[PDB]
């Protein structure tokens, strides 16, 4: 019950905004670069 | 008889005693933790406790949260008029000695 | 200087990505209905829970 | 622990009353009175008319906590506040100035007068019996004696330094008649206001009224109030000789005393050590000694500004107390 | 420039937490930390061609012995005057201007050279200020020149920046009343009362051995020196506090500003020097319900000052964005932006 | 005084007429300031 | 991650309304001689 | 003319270009009414979920309301205090527009 | 935020919310915004709000949490060598929530040698602290400095 | 700009001791906290103003508007 439970409950539902949360995400704060 | 003392908190309390939340208005830690004190060694009691919301404004709680036998309403008179007889053995001892120096 | 670029790649980052949503078929799409990706990371699942 | 309270080099320990029959499975001290009552006692340091010193015992941490709180902050005490000026000219900004009188102690009883309603106007607030106003005017006058240069400004100017004696007081209808042998006296009569030099004059009257300490220290009667906490060390084994000597010199001069090299180091008496605790840094004189303070056990004393006899300043914030809880059962509680 | 303020350093009072310092009444009460602030308004005085002076003309004086409160702020000069409370709305110096000053003057004149629009500034602001000092003067072209000083004392409010000279840049935070924070043995009871965690991390010992030199000072009564690589060295110290009776390791017990018993562990506590900055938050507190537009866009204008409105960059935009919120946009980018109702038309879309 | 104002420099009572000019007579120093009014004038010290 | 933010949140502002009394009540502070070496490792690191 | 070469002749494709230029900053970036600034200062005893908002912006911050039924005991009071005091309003917006 | 207001001047929140915004206090300066029109609210508090997003997306973590004092106070509350009695117990359960609640106290920590409740308990009522509180906990990890 | 009549601490009255001091420092010179505890300061936080708030109003008296 808790396990199927939260995975059902832990999805992307629609209208939420993936690409802005990224951007936010993303940025902050032998030799090689 | 002014009405704005303190107030028998409805939101706290369950029935019967117990459990007694007191807001007391205009007061401080002076009262509180001197109350305290003595509540907590009359046998009833058990859980008396104080603070302040906030010092960003005057309103203090106390707290009694108690057995069943007395009732809460009780203790606070009681170990109240206890902390009266407090401050007539203080001045008795104290203006004993000092009239007598 | 470091956090100047930074805030700069933030303001980019976010341009070209600035506007991507999740629609009702579990399919991010962007805006004019082209679609980037089908199952969210193969997932379809918030990160954050 | 049996009120004495655990004293280490890196920490302190047994704190919080623990006398109460909560805690233990033998329950005791039960509250009641006539064990504390009989039980309770108290000594007497000494007096001035200014400041008092005195010894307290076998009571808790807070009603004598409170004694101190309710005495820097809630004993009621009269002082200026409200200020008038007749024009100035003088060089202290007549803010601070202002602010610098009613700072000033002011020796005269309180319960001489009551206390002033915040509700009602003008003429109607500061009335007779219920308030003081006192007034200081003085224009510097360059003294035509000027035996040298550079003297002190009064051989150049005559009163230049205004002074606490300065301040004079305008009495009133049935305020005159009543303080005639209590005449108003400004603490220490000696106190820099202001200073200035001649074509400069001050004119002010500003109303001396009750006020409560906790809202401003210029309400305070109490320059200072505090119970010194009264350790006691105890001792183990004779650890005799001269580094018992220098044991002694390791705190403060009065502490224990040397009677003899076989007898060794004795306590003269405590209180007179700040128990600042390097018996502990040496550590050499550790397992052969012990801290500790009393819970039951107050060393108190008390910085009066001088307004009234301190020994009333205690004795008053006690019965503050009594009037306060006594007021408290009386009134009912509401549902 | 300062106060030599007595501190001990504690969590005590959790409103304390990060760098946050926190105060002392029946202190602030007693005079620390005070601060008179002093600004000025000129206002110049120039003949404009038509030949008529911009005049201070002033004192109405209505209702029967009395100017009206707004006009209020005067004696019979019709200029600003030493030691009076101004409350904003008030007219700290009246200013009359021909409206026709800047006409065209011909070779006539008959009788009225006035027809003024006057322009008198007003004192605005949250709090009382003073007029103490007020200067009427000439400058080089030979014209009436009026320059005021306006002056308000602060008390030093929550919310003021108070640097402790050693690097710890930091808010005042909740001020106590008196007996809440400790007192001790001689009852001195500590000033500015700061939290231990700004010295891990900012890891500044240095104002940590300053207290220690400080509380030496007093005690022996000098002044204490230090410099780069010298003054005085620690170690002398003890010695020198021992004596007198304070623990070598510049610490002491404290007693509870509340509950009065003895505090759990020893603390560090004695004098250092302190500062008061600029940044008072009284100058700094900026709000506006709706406040001016600005002719261009037509919309909020600029920063603090002449008045208010707030700054949402695209960088700070979007973060909205990240929570999606359709009306939030709307409601806080249009709805309280620019109001307007374009009308157009379906053919030919203009 | 109960006259109007003071030089800068000179230090001296002196009136002024109304668009008169501002130099003071004691002295040709230019500049002056303004006496404190005979008006009462209030604080509370706290 | 359990019941929810609602009670989660308050359990925050009871841990917090407790520690801002509680610290300061009992008092934590630093002194001198914790940062100060004692003898003793002056001598170890001094050959290191 | 002038001729000591005045440098910004320019008034208009940078007006509309970069920065404080409008279609960025000046309109995605609009400086929007209804706010207010002022430095912090810790309160652990007010809750999580809060901001202690002091008593004289809201003197001045102000939000809108249609009075509603269940409105008028709280709102026909609310203005009998009036702008000086906090708890009350200021301005009100009949329902004849 | 739900706003509450208070006297003096300035903005004030709650110290476990800084380390989103990283205000280190000092000359911060925050910037106040009210809405105006109703949708707007609910959607700001009942989705933007505080408690909505108590984690912070990226690391699928819990952004906000006690810092500082708060936790090297907890440290003390917490620590083994602590104990407390009756009054000292109460008096901090009080103190944890200033009021306002009904509570239980489990048995003693300790027995016959007086009576005590260890740090661990007492923090244990500040998840649980009565009843009818619905916070069944289990949990296990490593802290730092193990 | 003159030495607080209380300090910031006890607020025990200073302003009758600053002339005393400053006399008795001036007229027979002496060690300062000894003055002080000759004087009656006991308090260091006391004793910080009478070891310190240099005055400037002696130094503003220079600079008068009247002369
Ligand atoms: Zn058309
Ligand atoms: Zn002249
Ligand atoms: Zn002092």
């Amino acid at each position: 019950e808790i396990a199927l439970f939260k995975y059902r409950k832990a999805r992307l539902e629609p209208g939420t905004a993936i690409g802005a949360i990224g951007a936010q995400s993303i940025g902050e704060p032998m030799n090689v670069t | 008889p002014d009405r704005e003392k303190i107030k028998l908190l409805t939101q706290a309390t369950s029935e019967d005693g117990t459990s007694a939340s007191f807001q007391i208005v205009e007061e401080d830690h002076t009262l509180g933790n001197a109350l305290r004190y003595v509540i907590m060694k009359n046998p009833d009691v058990e859980f008396c406790g104080y603070s302040i919301p906030h010092p960003s404004e005057n309103l203090l709680n106390i707290r009694i949260q108690t057995y069943g036998e007395t009732t809460a309403v009780d203790a606070l008179q009681k170990g109240l008029k206890d902390l009266m007889d407090l401050c007539d053995v203080v001045e008795s001892k104290f203006t004993e000695k000092i009239k007598s120096m | 200087v470091k956090t100047a670029e930074t805030g700069y790649m933030s303001r980019r980052l976010m341009k070209s990505l600035e506007d991507l949503s999740c629609q009702y078929d579990n399919t991010v799409r962007t805006s004019a209905n082209g679609i980037v990706q089908f199952t969210y990371g193969g997932d379809g699942l918030d990160p954050l829970e | 622990m049996s009120n004495i309270v655990g004293i280490e080099y890196n920490r302190v320990t047994n704190t919080t009353s623990t006398d109460f029959p909560g805690f233990s499975k033998d329950a005791e001290n039960e509250w009641n009175v006539e064990k504390f009552k009989k039980d309770f006692e108290v000594n007497i340091s000494s007096l001035d008319a200014r400041e008092a010193n005195f010894d307290l015992i076998n009571i808790d941490t807070s009603i004598a906590n409170a004694f101190r709180r309710i005495m820097i902050s809630e004993v009621p005490s009269v002082a200026a506040e409200y200020v008038y000026f007749f024009n100035n000219t003088s060089v202290i900004q007549d803010e601070v100035l202002a602010h610098r009188i009613g700072l000033v102690p002011l020796k005269v009883d309180p319960d001489m007068l009551t206390w002033v309603d915040s509700n009602l106007p003008d003429d109607e607030k500061f009335t007779d019996e219920n308030t003081i106003v006192l007034s200081l005017n003085v224009k510097c006058t360059r003294n035509p004696d000027a035996p040298k240069g550079s003297t002190d400004p009064k051989e150049l100017y005559n009163n230049a330094h205004v002074y606490a004696r300065d301040l004079k007081f305008e009495p009133q209808g049935r305020q005159s008649t009543t303080f005639a042998d209590c005449p108003v006296v400004p603490a220490d009569p000696d106190i820099l206001l202001a200073k200035l030099r001649p074509g400069q004059e001050i004119s002010l009257k500003a109303h001396c009224i009750l006020g409560i300490g906790g809202d401003h220290a210029k309400f305070s009667p109490v320059s200072t109030a505090s119970y010194r906490l009264l350790p006691q060390i105890n001792i183990l084994q004779p650890i005799k000789g001269e580094s018992a000597r220098r044991f002694q010199k390791c705190f403060p001069p009065g502490v224990i005393g040397i009677d003899e090299g076989s007898d060794e180091a004795y306590v003269k008496d405590a209180r007179k050590d700040t128990v600042s605790r390097e018996v502990l840094r040496y550590e050499e004189f550790a397992d052969k000694v012990k801290l500790g303070r009393v819970r039951n056990h107050f060393i108190f004393n008390v910085e009066s500004a001088g307004a009234m006899t301190p020994e009333e300043i205690f004795f008053k914030s006690v019965r503050i107390l009594k009037n306060k809880a006594e007021y408290l059962k009386n009134c009912p509680i509401t549902q | 420039a300062g106060q030599n303020a007595t501190v001990a350093v504690m969590s005590y009072s959790g409103y304390d937490i990060e760098d946050a310092l926190v105060l002392n009444k029946s202190s602030i009460d007693r005079g620390f930390g005070r601060c008179e602030t002093r600004r000025k308004t000129t206002t110049v005085l120039k003949r404009y061609a038509n030949h008529t002076q911009d005049i201070i003309g002033g004192m109405r004086v209505d209702e029967n012995g009395d100017p009206i409160w707004q006009h209020q702020s005067l004696g019979p000069d019709g200029l600003g005057e030493v030691g009076m409370k101004v409350q904003s709305g008030q007219i700290y110096i009246n200013k009359s201007v021909p409206t026709n000053s800047a006409d065209a003057p011909n070779p006539n004149n008959v009788n009225v050279q006035t027809q003024y629009r006057e322009a008198p500034v007003i004192y605005r602001g949250p709090e009382p200020s003073h007029i103490d000092q007020v200067m009427m003067s000439v400058s080089d072209n030979d014209q009436a020149l009026i320059k005021v000083l306006l002056r308000q004392n602060r008390r030093p409010e929550l919310g003021d920046k108070f640097s402790s000279r050693h690097g710890q840049k930091g808010v005042c935070g909740i001020i106590v009343k008196q007996e809440d924070m400790p007192f001790n043995d001689q009852g001195i009871v500590p000033d500015i009362i700061m939290n231990p965690h700004g010295f891990p991390s900012r890891m500044t010992v240095g104002k940590m051995i300053e207290l220690i030199s400080g509380k030496a000072g007093v005690l022996n009564g000098t002044l204490e020196y230090g410099t780069c690589f010298g003054g005085s060295k620690l170690e002398d110290m003890s010695k020198i506090l021992v004596d007198q009776g304070f623990n070598y390791s510049g610490k002491d017990m404290l007693y509870s500003g509340i509950t009065g018993e003895c505090l759990q562990a020893y603390i560090f506590f004695g004098p250092i020097y302190y500062q008061k900055l600029k940044h008072m938050v009284l100058d700094k507190m900026h709000a506006r319900a709706r406040g001016p537009r600005a002719v261009l866009t037509r919309q909020p204008t600029e920063g603090r000052s002449r008045d208010g409105g707030l700054r949402l960059g695209e960088m700070e935009r979007d973060c909205v964005i990240a929570y999606g919120a359709s009306q939030l946009l709307l409601e806080r980018l249009m709805i309280s932006s620019d109001a307007f109702e374009v009308d157009v038309c379906d053919k030919c879309g203009l | 005084a109960t006259l109007k104002y003071i030089c800068a420099e000179c230090s001296s009572k002196l009136s002024l007429s109304r668009t008169d000019a501002v130099r003071c007579k004691d002295c040709g120093h230019r500049i002056l300031l303004k006496a404190r009014t005979k008006r009462l004038v209030q604080f509370e010290a706290r | 991650r359990d019941y929810g933010p609602q009670e989660a949140a308050n359990a925050m502002n009871r841990m917090a309304k407790l520690c801002a009394r509680f610290l300061g009540n009992r008092g934590f502070s630093i002194g001198i001689n914790d940062v100060t070496p004692a003898d003793d490792l002056k001598q170890k690191k001094e050959e290191l | 003319n002038g001729g000591g070469k005045v440098k910004p002749i320019r008034g208009f494709c940078q007006r509309l270009k970069g920065k404080q230029g409008r279609f960025r900053g000046n309109l995605s970036g609009k400086r929007v009414d209804f706010s207010g600034r002022t430095v912090i200062s810790p309160d652990p005893n007010l809750s999580i979920d809060e901001v202690a908002v002091p008593d004289r912006v809201a003197k001045v911050l102000t939000y809108p309301e249609k009075v509603t039924r269940y409105n008028r005991h709280k709102l026909q009071e609310l203005i009998v205090n009036g702008p000086n005091v906090h708890p009350g309003a200021n301005y009100l917006l009949k329902r004849n527009e | 935020h739900y706003a509450k207001i208070r006297p003096w001047r300035t903005f004030r929140l709650n110290e476990c919310v800084c380390t989103p915004y990283n205000a280190d206090f000092d000359g911060d300066e925050m910037n106040l915004h009210v809405p105006q029109t109703e949708e707007a609210r609910a959607e700001a508090i009942n989705l933007m709000g505080v408690k909505n997003n108590l984690l912070t997306p990226k690391s699928g973590e819990p952004i906000i949490a006690a810092t500082q004092d708060f936790i090297t106070g907890s440290y003390l509350i917490s620590h083994k060598d602590s104990f407390y009695d009756r009054a000292t117990l109460t008096q901090l359960l009080s103190m944890m929530s200033d009021g306002i609640e009904h509570f239980d106290i489990p048995p003693p920590a300790i027995m016959k040698p007086y009576y005590l409740w260890t740090g661990k308990q007492v923090f244990s009522l500040l998840i649980k602290p009565n009843h009818n509180s619905p916070v069944v906990i289990n949990l296990d990890a490593k802290n730092k400095v193990f | 700009m003159i030495v607080p009549v209380r300090c910031f601490s006890c607020g025990k009255v200073v302003g009758d001791k600053w002339e005393s001091y400053l006399n008795l420092l001036q007229e027979d010179e002496l060690d300062e906290g000894t003055a002080l505890s000759r004087l009656g300061l006991k308090r260091y936080c006391c004793r910080r103003m009478i070891l310190t708030h240099v005055d400037l109003i002696e130094k503003f008296l220079r600079y008068n508007p009247l002369e």
